[PDB]
RNA sequence: GACGACCCAUUCGAACGUCUGCCCUAUCAACUUUCGAUGGUAGUCGCCGUGCCUACCAUGGUGACCACGGGUGACGGGGAAUCAGGGUUCGAUUCCGGAGAGGGAGCCUGAGAAACGGCUACCACAUCCAAGGAAGGCAGCAGGCGCGCAAAUUACCCACUC
RNA sequence: GAAACUGCGAAUGGCUCAUUAAAUCAGUUAUGGUUCCUUUGGUCGCUCGCUCCUCUCCUACUUGGAUAACUGUGGUAAUUC
């Protein structure tokens, strides 16, 4: 699959820009090719379109379908993601815990390597898991309620 | 007061509606139409023409929505020839202080008129208080008409 | 200048009853806003080093007020300004010390020291009543309480007795000839005396004769009158003064009286 | 950028004022809603102090109301009939307030016949008979008479009302503006407005 | 305790509106109107009142008590210099109000801006470039050129005042 | 605890006097014609409806799925690209 790349003289290439000219755009925040350095900011740079020809610098060509071959310098390397799930529910999703198994030792622990002492083991803090804490919160909520009404 | 329409639109008096209950008058009798008026407070009066007759106006305290509110004034009438509205005028005194002396100055205001006042001639001394605007010059409303100045508009005999 | 609200006052802008001076710089504190009016206010590091000299500079009130050893109105604020006016409690606790804002006769705010006992009530101004839903009634007051069920007899230029620790007001005067009035503005400020007789006028701006026990008959607006207690019987306490606004040639002959500059 | 300033036009002398302060935020037009019937459209519009506007678009249901004997329905909003601001307006079929417009005119019956116990207009009684007889003629033993009694001489409607049902519409009068409120909503005619604006569109058109 | 949210009140205001107050000029005496001038009726729009705008209808409004037009090395006021009494002259400028950021117009965000230490376009300028493109607005503090009779350091520091 | 997302401020101040003759502005009045971040004080359980459709165990002991920093590969003579 092509995703897109970089004409000559640096212009990307975004979707919906139909034909090759380089066309100058409004561009705002939660679009392709923009970095807003205030709020509302508005600016109009160029672009270039879509349809593909020989004027372009660099393409980015995804890998989607693995054939029958292995090309040397990619497929045969491997190399693993790096992190786990920092949220709870994912974790429950991911190990296929039931909703009473209370996760506490499902956490992915993440290596450093070196540091001249000894190696730590890392993991992130989870994230909406109730705790005692919690409950109390949801408890003093409701008691300033029935407080208000009598 | 039979005839009151003589627009493309309807003129009716806000806070009033037109029940169907009952059915029994002979020949006539009510005429289907209670008559909306207030107060205006100040130790000004509603007129008896008010409540007597039948006019619909929007721009008139006696019926209409509009306060007064803030300053009263007097002045005089010097003019009318348009449609529910009238010209005043303001004499006064502008002093300076490098002399000792006076010198005469007058502006010109409109003003709107009651169709409940129809007594109105050219000369007789009005009141009028400060408003909400209604048009692009009249800020103002009359409260009272009156007459007790010289060369007056009947013979002596009242 | 304005496309919206300004932030700075300078000092020459400023009221003259805080008793600015002219040689630090341009700009002065500034109320933030709050209950009271900044023609009406004292704000707080005013009181605390252009009066009371605990401070010296606006940096150690910022390390006094977070300690939280301040109070207004019974409550804990920490800031460097906050907008007390007349009739608040200041509390500090670990001095043991409780003053009352409240007016000279010259018409700046004194200090008026006061029993810890005398601190746990302030007296409030009713000035409007507004039916609010479903059939219950609310007050408004100038320190800006809304206190809600009042007794239904009591209507606006009246002043209630509130308890800090509750709310709830306790106790009320009515609004009557000949009983005993403060002045919160204008240019009678801080005198002292009976109603005498009121004055009506439809419209706006009534006014308000007064007489002291000096003799002397004065009026003021309606607006500026603040009610203190029944005839010639505060309830609440009085500074030193008490009203009386002597000429100037009789203060003269008070201070070379006593020949009073030492100790 | 189209504006609604008071800083141009000419003061009463004849006189002109030279220009002063540059156009402003609060001084502003914003295009007319020009709502037509049709399927709703709504658009959200942010206005100052914030405090959301709706803009209605081809609305097709209001609320109108007879207070007469004080029910209120939501009824579809079919046609135009008159426009007393503008000719022009009813011919490309533009609502905006104290419009006169033409309804369905169904529920407002539904609501007579069960509480008043009787029909309108009718073209015949022998649709009636098999399935909306049911409704008014009643089994109550006790309650068929003893609730309907007190209905009876209340219920005299008026001659200009009954002919209107036959024709399946009525007029009603736009009390809303659809532009500001996002609504349409308003009260039928009754009285001398029916007959007043009758005149008018047989004066009109035709 | 901390934070957030709906409404009411309050505070800080904001925005329109009332009455009175103005320098020179008639070799400026009639002015304003369907390119709305004044008013009536209905509607649109707007935070709201309002010819603000639109439809329909009326013909008004203003002036020798100086309108209308033109001029101003005219921002306004609190004030300043001189001075027996009465005045005359000045007020760019430390406080308050206003208007504007090269000239015009439009607009985003926000409670608040028609913002320029935000943006888009035209016009007048001026900069870089591999000539494909890209970037800019000192009437902020310093500093330079120019202009003229005529006016300071590309300094030190958030300790004071905020 | 760098970085990055989020909230808030950047409409205050500072500067200039070009425009501007009932305009600006000053005194006086008006919102009963309106809007108002923020502070302060009150407002904090229908409202009676779980009404879904899966045919009733229902996530309320807490629901849903992406982006940055980060990791790694780049384009342009040049940009807070």
């Amino acid at each position: 699959r092509i995703s897109g790349g970089n004409d000559k003289q640096g212009f990307p290439m975004k979707q919906g820009v139909l034909t090759h000219g380089r066309v100058r755009l409004l561009l705002s925040k939660g679009h392709s090719c923009y970095r807003p350095r205030r709020t509302g900011e508005r600016k109009r740079k160029s672009v270039r379109g879509c349809i593909v020809d020989a004027n372009l610098s660099v393409l980015n060509l995804v890998i989607v379908k693995k054939g029958e071959k292995d090309i040397p310098g990619l497929t045969d390397t491997t190399v693993p993601r790096r992190l786990g799930p920092k949220r709870a529910s994912r974790i429950r999703k991911l190990f296929n815990l039931s909703k009473e198994d209370d996760v506490r030792q499902y956490v992915v622990r993440k290596p450093l390597n070196k540091e001249g002492k000894k190696p730590r083991t890392k993991a992130p803090k989870i994230q909406r898991l109730v705790t005692p804490r919690v409950l109390q919160h949801k408890r003093r909520r409701i008691a300033l309620k029935k407080q208000r009404t009598k | 007061m039979a005839d009151i329409q003589t627009e493309r639109a309807y003129q009716k008096q806000p806070t009033i509606f037109q029940n169907k209950k009952r059915v029994l008058l002979g020949e006539t009798g009510k005429e289907k139409l209670p008559r909306y008026y207030k107060n205006i407070g100040l130790g000004f009066k509603t007129p008896k023409e008010a409540i007597e007759g039948t006019y619909i106006d929007k721009k008139c305290p006696f019926t209409g929505n509009v306060s007064i509110r803030g300053r009263i004034l007097s002045g005089v009438v010097t003019k009318m020839k348009m449609q529910r509205t009238i010209v005043i005028r303001r004499d006064y005194l502008h002093y300076i202080r490098k002399y000792n002396r006076f010198e005469k100055r007058h502006k010109n205001m409109s003003v709107h008129l009651s169709p409940c006042f129809r007594d109105v001639q050219i000369g007789d001394i009005v009141t009028v208080g400060e408003c909400r605007p209604l048009s692009k010059t009249v800020r103002f409303n009359v409260l009272k008409v009156t007459k007790a100045a010289g060369t007056k508009k009947q013979f002596q005999k009242f | 200048m304005a496309r919206g609200p300004k932030k700075h006052l300078k000092r020459v802008a400023a009221p003259k009853h805080w008793m600015l001076d002219k040689l630090t710089s341009v700009f002065a504190p500034r109320p933030s806003t709050g209950p009271h009016k900044l023609r009406e206010c004292l704000p707080l590091i005013i009181f605390l080093r252009n009066k009371l000299k605990y401070a010296l500079t606006g940096d150690e009130v910022k390390k006094i007020c977070m300690q939280r050893f301040i109070k207004i109105d019974g409550k804990v604020r920490a800031d460097i300004t906050y907008p007390a006016g007349f009739m608040d409690v200041i509390s500090i606790d670990k001095t043991g010390e409780n003053f009352r804002l409240i007016y000279d006769t010259k018409g700046r705010f004194a200090v008026h020291r006061i029993t810890p006992e005398e601190a746990k009530y302030k007296l409030c101004k009713v000035r409007k009543i507004f039916v609010g839903t479903k059939g219950i009634p609310h007050l408004v007051t100038h320190d800006a309480r809304t206190i809600r069920y009042p007794d239904p007899l009591i209507k606006m230029n009246d002043t209630i007795q509130i308890d800090l620790e509750t709310g709830k007001i306790t106790d009320f005067i009515k609004f009557d000839t000949g009983n005993l009035c403060m002045v919160t503005g204008g240019a009678n400020l801080g005198r002292i005396g009976v109603i005498t007789n009121r004055e009506r006028h439809p419209g706006s701006f009534d006014v308000v004769h007064v007489k002291d026990a000096n003799g002397n008959s004065f009026a003021t607006r309606l607006s500026n009158i603040f009610v203190i207690g029944k005839g010639n019987k505060p309830w609440i306490s009085l500074p030193r003064g008490k009203g009386i606004r002597l000429t100037i040639a009789e203060e003269r002959d008070k201070r070379l009286a006593a020949k009073q500059s030492s100790g | 950028g189209i504006s609604r300033d008071n800083w141009h036009k000419r003061r009463k002398t004849g006189g002109k004022r030279k220009p002063y302060h540059k156009k402003r935020k609060y001084e502003l037009g914003r295009p007319a809603a020009n709502t037509k019937i049709g399927p709703r459209r709504i658009h959200t519009v942010g206005v100052r102090g914030g405090n959301k506007k709706y803009r209605a678009l081809r609305l097709d249901v209001g609320n109108f109301s007879w207070g007469s004997e004080c029910c209120t329905r939501k009824t579809r909003i079919i046609d135009v009939v008159y426009n007393a601001s503008n000719n022009e307006l009813v011919r490309t079929k533009t609502l905006v307030k104290n419009c006169i417009v033409l309804i369905d005119s169904t529920p407002y019956r539904q609501w007579y016949e069960s509480h008043y116990a009787l029909p309108l207009g009718r073209k015949k009684g022998a649709k009636l008979t098999p399935e909306e007889e049911e409704i008014l003629n009643k089994k109550r033993s006790k309650k068929i008479q003893k609730k309907y009694d007190e209905r009876k001489k209340n219920a005299k409607i008026s001659s200009l009302l009954e002919e209107q049902f036959q024709q399946g519409k009525l007029l009603a009068c736009i009390a809303s503006r659809p532009g500001q409120c996002g609504r349409a909503d308003g009260y039928v005619l009754e009285g001398k407005e029916l007959e007043f604006y009758l005149r008018k569109i047989k004066a009109r058109k035709g």
